[PDB]
C-alpha cells in the first residue's frame, strides 16, 4: 500500500501478514496484575489470609472491567464460577464470606447474594 | 610490595583522533594462536593482532556508511555452526551491527532501540545470546541465530534515565545493570518464565507462522538498590557473587545484596538492604563512561582513568586494599583511558583513550 | 555537590 | 541541646559506628571473599573446558584482491618506529535509522502517582551544551529544594547501619523518649535525599518490627473478635469507586458511612427454619426481637443447650448478626457448623456478657444527618454530589441521570451537556446501563468508561520523530480514544515539566485544578498523536463516574491510514 507500521510494545517493524491487526481484545496489560499481587503482600498489618482473598478479587475485576454498582451482583457470582475452585484450595471460605460482608456493606450487592454465592460455594465442594 | 608488574611495549594512534569509547579481547580463539583484539571510536571498528613483542598487527577496520554514527561499544562471540568468530559493536544511532571478520560483512543488523546502546554483553554459556543496554532505559536481549527479541528489561521498576553498563554472572544465571538513575538494578534469566522464552526463541520461524514472537517485556527487577553509590553509576561486573561497580566518588565498591549472611539466590525482590565487603579506590575519574575490566581468571582488576593512569589492583588479597594499586602511567599517555581489556592469558593487557591512543602493557616474563 | 560530564575538559 | 550540636554528634556517632562495624565484619568478609574465590574457581573452570571443545579459526587478515583505487583507507601511527600500516576501510552500508524514543509501560486507565521530593537524578544533556546556561542547572535543583539524591556531606549510609545510628543516637541522648522527636531533624539535614524527619520517622517504625492484625478467620490462631475488627482489614482498604483493594486511581480511603448500611430492609417473618429451629416456647421470636428492640432505644423458659464456639464462629456470628439482625435462621444457614436454635443461645449469652470497655477533582462527601449545604466540600467545590456520596438519596445537590431515548451526543441530554459520560446506574433509559460485553451499544456517550477505542497503529511521523494512524475510517465528533497517563500534583507536574521544558517536548495534558496526566513515563498508543495547529482531532476533558478522564475525538471525518494531530493547549 504501503506504510511501514511497528509494534507498539517493542519497536520491531509489522510485518505485511500481522495485518490483520488486531485480533486480540485489548486488554489487560500484564504489570498491573504484577503491580496489585505485590502491593497487597507489602501490607504490614493485613491478614495472610485476608491478602490473598483480596488478591484473587482484585485480579477478578481486572480481568473482567466492571464499571458500574448494578454489575457487582453479577461479578459476585462469576467469581465464585471461576476463582471459588481455588478459594477452597487455600482454606479462604471464610474471609471470602468476609468480603461478601465488606460488599454487602459497601451497598454494592443485596443480601439475597451473600447466600446465593455461598451456596454456590458450597455446593461445588 | 604490589603485583603485578607490566611495562609499555608500545602505543598507536588511529587516523580519525575521534575517542576510543571501547576495546575488546577476543577470548574465543583456541590455544596457540595469535591473541587479537577490536577497537570502536567515530564512526568505525578496527580489528589489531598483537605480535611477541611489542608489536601491534592492523588486520582490519570497518567504516559505518551513516557519516553520523559512532560506535560506543563492542563485544566478541561466536557461530557455533561455522565456527567463525564475530563481533558486535554499537552505538549512538541505537543499532547493533553484527560484523563476521572471516566473511569481513554486516551479516546482521537489530534496529528495534529507541536511542543509543552504552554496551553490548554476550551470554558466557550460550553464543546467540546478546545482551544489549541502552540511553532509552531498558536492555533488550536477543538471540541471534533467530532474528529474535527475546526479552525488554525496563517499564515500571525498570530503569529511570540511562542503563550504562550491565554484566551477566560467571554462569550466566543473572544480569546485574546500572545507569544514570544512580541505581544498580538484578536481573534473574535462570527463572521458568525467562528460560522458556529463550527456548521458545530457538523454535520461532517466521515462514512457519503469521505471528511475531512474543518478547517477553518484563517490567520488575529481582532486586534493586540506590544506597550504594550516590551519582551516575557507569560500569558493574560480577565476582562470582558479590557486586563491583564504580560510580565518580573516587573508587569500585565491592558490594553484595541483603545482609551479611543472606545468599544472592534466596534473596527477595523487596530486599531492602545491602553490604559493602570492601573498596578500591582510586584517584581523578570524575567523569562518567569510565569502565574497567578484569581478566579470565578474575585475579587482576583494572581501571584506567581520565589522565592517562591506569591503577591495576590485585583479586587474591584477602581484605581491604586499602592497600595497594599497581599503578602505571606513561609521559605521552594523557587523554582518559575508557575502557581496559585484558589478553585471556594475562600477559597483554591493552588500553584506550579519548585521543585515538591505543596502549600496550604486557606482563613480567 | 556537582553534576557529571562525560568528557574533560581542555 | 543546640541544632548544629545535634549535627556534629550525629556525625561522629556515624564516623564511629563505621568503623567498628568495618573491623567486626572485616574478620567475617575475609572468610566471605575466600568463599566467593571459591565460586568464581568453579565457574570459570566450567567455562574454560567447554572453550577447549570450541575451535574458532580466528584472526584471518585479507589484502586480496588489490585495492582499485576506489575505497579510502585507515592508517595507524607508531611510536614503536615500526613503519606507518595502512589498510583499505569496509563500508558498512545502508541502515534506516528509527526514530527516537524512551521506554514506557503501557496502560487502559490511568495511574495516581506519589510525589518525589527529591529528583534521583541530573539530566546529562550537557558536554555538548558546555554548561551554557548553567543557571538551568541551578533552577532545575531548586523546584526540589535543593534535594538531590545522593547530595550531602556524609559519604554512606545503609538500613542496618541507619537502625544503630538511631539507637546509637537514643543511648547517647537523661531517658527516654522512647523514641526522639528531636533527632529525626538532624539525621535528616545530614542526609537531603532521605529526609524529610518525618519520612524517616516512618522509615524507622517500618524497620523495627502485630496488632492491629486480627489473624486468619480461616485459620488455627483465630480468635473470637468483634464485628468491626474482623472486617476492619476489608472496610479500609477496598475502594468503592473502582471495586478494588488498594487501586491505583483513587488515594482516600472509605468515608466511613459509605461501609454502613440501611438497617431495612426488611425484617420480616420467615418460620419454620426448619425444623430444629429456634422455637417455640415463649422467647422465641418474642425475647429475640425484644431483645433487639431493648438495644435499639436511646422468656426463654428452656435451659439453653450445651455447644462450644470457637474463635472463628464466634466472630462470624458476630459480622453476621450485624448484616442479618436477627434473622438466626439465616445466619445458622450461614456459618453452617451451628443450628438455628445454637445461635439464638449465643446471641441471648451474648446480650448477657459484659464487654471490658476553575474545575476541582471529585472526591465524595458524607456529613450524616446535615445537607448538602453552601459548607459540603462537594458545593465549595463548585461539584455535583455523585452516587458515591453519602447524603440523602434525594439531595438537591446530586447529578440525576439522563432520560434520553437513545445515542445521547447532542445538547438535549443532560449528561453530554454538562460534560459528563453518562452513569451506569443512573442512566438507566439510553442503554449507558445496558449489555456489558456487548461493548459498543446504543448510547454513545459511555466510551471512555467502557475502553471502546479504535485501531490505531504506529509508524513515523511525516513531521518529526514518531506519529500514530488510525486504521479503521471514523466521522465528526467520533470517538477515537481516551488520553491515558500517569496522574500527578500541579507541583509534580511543575518538575516534570521543568525538565521536559529543556528537551523541548512535554507530555503533560491538563486535567482539573488537582491533577495533570502525564503520558511520558507510562501511557497508551494515542499519546503518539502529534501537535499540529490545524489538527484533525480535539483532547475534550469530561468528567466519568467521579474521575475526570481526557477523550481525543475526531474533528473531522477521517480516511483510512491518516496520521492523527491534536493542538496542545497549555
Ligand atoms: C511521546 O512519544 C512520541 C511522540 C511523538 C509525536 N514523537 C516522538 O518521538 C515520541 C517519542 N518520544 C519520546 O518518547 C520522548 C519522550 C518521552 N521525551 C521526554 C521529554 C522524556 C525525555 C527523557 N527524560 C529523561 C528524564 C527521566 F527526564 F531524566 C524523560 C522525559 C523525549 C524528549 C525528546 C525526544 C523524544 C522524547
Ligand atoms: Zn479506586
Ligand atoms: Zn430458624
Ligand atoms: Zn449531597
Ligand atoms: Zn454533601
Ligand atoms: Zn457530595
Ligand atoms: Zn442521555
Ligand atoms: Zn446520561
Ligand atoms: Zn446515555
Amino acid at each position: 500500500h504501503n506504510r511501514l507500521y511497528f509494534h507498539s510494545d517493542t519497536c520491531l517493524p509489522l510485518r505485511p501478514q500481522e495485518m490483520e491487526v488486531d485480533s486480540e481484545d485489548e486488554k489487560d496489560p500484564e504489570w498491573l496484575r504484577e503491580k496489585t499481587i505485590t502491593q497487597i503482600e507489602e501490607f504490614s498489618d493485613v491478614n495472610e489470609g485476608e491478602k490473598e482473598v483480596m488478591k484473587l478479587w482484585n485480579l477478578h475485576v481486572m480481568k473482567h472491567g466492571f464499571i458500574a454498582d448494578n454489575q457487582m451482583n453479577h461479578a459476585c457470582m462469576l467469581f465464585v464460577e471461576n476463582y471459588g475452585q481455588k478459594i477452597i484450595k487455600k482454606n479462604l471460605c471464610r474471609n471470602f464470606m468476609l468480603h461478601l460482608v465488606s460488599m454487602h456493606d459497601f451497598n454494592l450487592i443485596s443480601i439475597m447474594s451473600i447466600d446465593k454465592a455461598v451456596t454456590k460455594l458450597r455446593e461445588m465442594q | 610490595k604490589c603485583k603485578y608488574s607490566f611495562k609499555c611495549v608500545n602505543s598507536l594512534k588511529e587516523d580519525h583522533n575521534q575517542p576510543l569509547f571501547g576495546v575488546q579481547f577476543n577470548w574465543h580463539s583456541k590455544e596457540g594462536d595469535p591473541l587479537v583484539f577490536a577497537t570502536v571510536g567515530s564512526n568505525r571498528v578496527t580489528l589489531y593482532e598483537c605480535h611477541s613483542q611489542g608489536e601491534i598487527r592492523l588486520l582490519q577496520s570497518y567504516v559505518d556508511a551513516d557519516a553520523d554514527e559512532n560506535f560506543y561499544t563492542c563485544a566478541w562471540t561466536y557461530d557455533s555452526n561455522t565456527s567463525h568468530p564475530l563481533l558486535a559493536v554499537a552505538g549512538s544511532r541505537g543499532i547493533i551491527r553484527i560484523i563476521n571478520p572471516i566473511t569481513m560483512q554486516c551479516i546482521k543488523h537489530y534496529v528495534g532501540h529507541g536511542n543509543a546502546i552504552n554496551e553490548l554483553k554476550f551470554h558466557p554459556r550460550d553464543p546467540n545470546l546478546l545482551l544489549s543496554v541502552s540511553k532509552d532505559h531498558a536492555l533488550r536481549l536477543w538471540n541471534i541465530q533467530t532474528d529474535t527479541l527475546v526479552a525488554i528489561f525496563g517499564g515500571v521498576e525498570g530503569h529511570r534515565d540511562e542503563v550504562l553498563s550491565a554484566d551477566y554472572d560467571l554462569l550466566g544465571e543473572k544480569i546485574m545493570s546500572c545507569g544514570m538513575d544512580h541505581s544498580l538494578k538484578l536481573w534473574r534469566i535462570n527463572s521458568k518464565r525467562m528460560m522458556n522464552a529463550i527456548k521458545e526463541s530457538y523454535d520461532y520461524n517466521p515462514n512457519k507462522t503469521n505471528r511475531p514472537f512474543i518478547s517477553q517485556k518484563i517490567h520488575f527487577p529481582d532486586f534493586s538498590t540506590r544506597d550504594i553509590h550516590r551519582n551516575y553509576v557507569d560500569c558493574v561486573r560480577w565476582l562470582g557473587d558479590l557486586i563491583l561497580s564504580k560510580s565518580c566518588e573516587n573508587a569500585i565498591v565491592c558490594w553484595k545484596p541483603g545482609k551479611m549472611e543472606d545468599d544472592i539466590d534466596k534473596i527477595k525482590p523487596s530486599e531492602s538492604n545491602v553490604t559493602i565487603l570492601g573498596r578500591f579506590d582510586y584517584s581523578q575519574c570524575d567523569i562518567w563512561y569510565m569502565r574497567f575490566s578484569m581478566d579470565f581468571w578474575q585475579k587482576m582488576l583494572a581501571l584506567g582513568n581520565q589522565v592517562g593512569k591506569l591503577y591495576v589492583w590485585d583479586l587474591e588479597v584477602e581484605d581491604p586494599h586499602k592497600a595497594k594499586c599497581t599503578t602505571l602511567t606513561h609521559h605521552k599517555c594523557g587523554a582518559a583511558i575508557r575502557q581496559t581489556s585484558f589478553s585471556r592469558d594475562s600477559s597483554i593487557l591493552i588500553a584506550v583513550c579519548d585521543d585515538a591512543s591505543i596502549w600496550r602493557w604486557d606482563r613480567l616474563r | 555537590l556537582q553534576a557529571q560530564r562525560k568528557f574533560a575538559q581542555s | 541541646k543546640g541544632p548544629v550540636c545535634w549535627r556534629k554528634r550525629v556525625k561522629s556517632e556515624y564516623m564511629r559506628l563505621r568503623q567498628l562495624k568495618r573491623f567486626r565484619r572485616a574478620d567475617e568478609v575475609k572468610s566471605m571473599f575466600s568463599s566467593n574465590r571459591q565460586k568464581i574457581l568453579e565457574r570459570t573452570e566450567i567455562l574454560n573446558q567447554e572453550w577447549k571443545q570450541r575451535r574458532i579459526q580466528p584472526v584471518h587478515i585479507l589484502t586480496s584482491v588489490s585495492s582499485l583505487r576506489g575505497t579510502r583507507e585507515c592508517s595507524v601511527t607508531s611510536d614503536l618506529d615500526f613503519p606507518t600500516q595502512v589498510i583499505p576501510l569496509k563500508t558498512l552500508n545502508a541502515v534506516a535509522s528509527v526514530p527516537i524514543m524512551y521506554s514506557w509501560s503501557p496502560l487502559q486507565q490511568n495511574f495516581m502517582v506519589e510525589d518525589e521530593t527529591v529528583l534521583h537524578n541530573i539530566p546529562y544533556m550537557g558536554d555538548e551544551v558546555l554548561d551554557q546556561d548553567g543557571t538551568f542547572i541551578e533552577e532545575l535543583i531548586k523546584n526540589y529544594d535543593g534535594k538531590v539524591h545522593g547530595d550531602r556531606e556524609c559519604g554512606f549510609i545503609n538500613d542496618e547501619i541507619f537502625v544503630e545510628l538511631v539507637n546509637a543516637l537514643g543511648q547517647y541522648n537523661e531517658s527516654r523518649p522512647p523514641r526522639s522527636d528531636k533527632i529525626f531533624e538532624a539525621i535528616s539535614s545530614m542526609f537531603p535525599d532521605k529526609g524529610t524527619a518525618e519520612e524517616l520517622k516512618e522509615k524507622y517504625k517500618e524497620l523495627t518490627q502485630p496488632p492491629e492484625c486480627t489473624p486468619n478467620i480461616d485459620g488455627p490462631n483465630a480468635k473470637s473478635v468483634q464485628r468491626e475488627q474482623s472486617l476492619h482489614s476489608f472496610h479500609t482498604l477496598f475502594c468503592r469507586r473502582c471495586f478494588k483493594y488498594d487501586c491505583f486511581l483513587h488515594p482516600f480511603h472509605a468515608t466511613p458511612n459509605t461501609y454502613k448500611r440501611k438497617n431495612t430492609e426488611t425484617a420480616l417473618d420467615n418460620k419454620p427454619c426448619g425444623p430444629q429451629c429456634y422455637q417455640h416456647l415463649e422467647g422465641a421470636k418474642e425475647f429475640a426481637a425484644a431483645l433487639t428492640a431493648e438495644r435499639i432505644k436511646t422468656p426463654n423458659i428452656e435451659p439453653p443447650e450445651n455447644v462450644e464456639w470457637s474463635g472463628a464462629e464466634a466472630s462470624m456470628f458476630r459480622v453476621l448478626i450485624g448484616t442479618y439482625y436477627d434473622n438466626f435462621c439465616a445466619i445458622a444457614r450461614l456459618i453452617g457448623t451451628k443450628t438455628c436454635r445454637q445461635v439464638y443461645e449465643f446471641r441471648v449469652k451474648e446480650s448477657s456478657i459484659i464487654a471490658p470497655a476553575h474545575v476541582y477533582n471529585y472526591q465524595p462527601c458524607d456529613h450524616p444527618r446535615q445537607p448538602c449545604d453552601s459548607s459540603c466540600p462537594c458545593v465549595i467545590a463548585q461539584n455535583f454530589c455523585e452516587k458515591f456520596c453519602q447524603c440523602s438519596s434525594e439531595c438537591q445537590n446530586r447529578f440525576p441521570g439522563c432520560r434520553c431515548k437513545a445515542q445521547c451526543n447532542t445538547k438535549q441530554c443532560p449528561c453530554y451537556l454538562a460534560v459528563r459520560e453518562c452513569d451506569p446506574d443512573l442512566c438507566l433509559t439510553c442503554g449507558a446501563a445496558d449489555h456489558w460485553d456487548s461493548k459498543n451499544v446504543s448510547c454513545k456517550n459511555c466510551s471512555i468508561q467502557r475502553g471502546s477505542k479504535k485501531h490505531l497503529l504506529l509508524a513515523p511521523s511525516d513531521v518529526a520523530g514518531w506519529g500514530i494512524f488510525i486504521k479503521d475510517p471514523v466521522q465528526k465528533n467520533e470517538f477515537i480514544s481516551e488520553y491515558c497517563g500517569e496522574i500527578i500534583s500541579q507541583d509534580e507536574a511543575d518538575r516534570r515539566g521543568k525538565v521536559y521544558d529543556k528537551y523541548m517536548c512535554s507530555f503533560l495534558f491538563n486535567l482539573n485544578n488537582d491533577f495533570v496526566v502525564d503520558a511520558t513515563r507510562k501511557g497508551n498508543k494515542i499519546r503518539f498523536a502529534n501537535h499540529s495547529v490545524n489538527p484533525n482531532c480535539y483532547a475534550k476533558v469530561m468528567m466519568v463516574n467521579g474521575d475526570h478522564r481526557i477523550g481525543i475525538f475526531a474533528k473531522r471525518a477521517i480516511q483510512t491510514g491518516e496520521e492523527l494531530f491534536f493542538d496542545y493547549r497549555y
